[PDB]
């Protein structure tokens, strides 16, 4: 193997931030989501299949 | 590591030169290994070198 990371070349590399942006589901997406959940329960969700 | 640079015309940094340093033990000893370096550190420059 040969492995190196940015820590050796660091302090010249700028910062890296991971943001998390939350977006609420829309109205028709809330209706369609629950619709697919119920219709999926009619198929027994196919979880163990 | 005693590299002869000729036809290197581009410029390489120190840790990549160490990449060729650790690459010198492969072909000279007839050994094959995986070189995995952090993305953005220019492995291709090491291969071309
Ligand atoms: N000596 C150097 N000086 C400046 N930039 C370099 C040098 N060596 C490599 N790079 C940059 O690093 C990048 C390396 O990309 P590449 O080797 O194709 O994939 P990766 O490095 O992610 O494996 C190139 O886009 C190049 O601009
Ligand atoms: F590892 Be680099 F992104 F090719």
């Amino acid at each position: 193997l040969l492995r190196r990371l940015k820590a050796d070349v660091e302090k010249q590399m700028p910062a890296k931030y991971e943001h998390i942006v939350y977006c609420k589901l829309s109205k028709r997406q809330r209706f369609l989501y629950d619709d697919f959940m119920s219709r999926a329960q009619t198929k027994a969700t196919l979880a163990s299949g | 590591d005693v590299p002869v640079p000729s036809l290197l015309r581009g410029n390489l940094r120190t840790y990549q030169k160490q990449g060729l340093n650790w690459l010198a033990s492969l072909y000279n000893n007839h050994t094959n290994g995986i070189l995995a370096d952090e993305m953005g550190l220019g492995k291709t420059i090491q291969t071309i070198s």
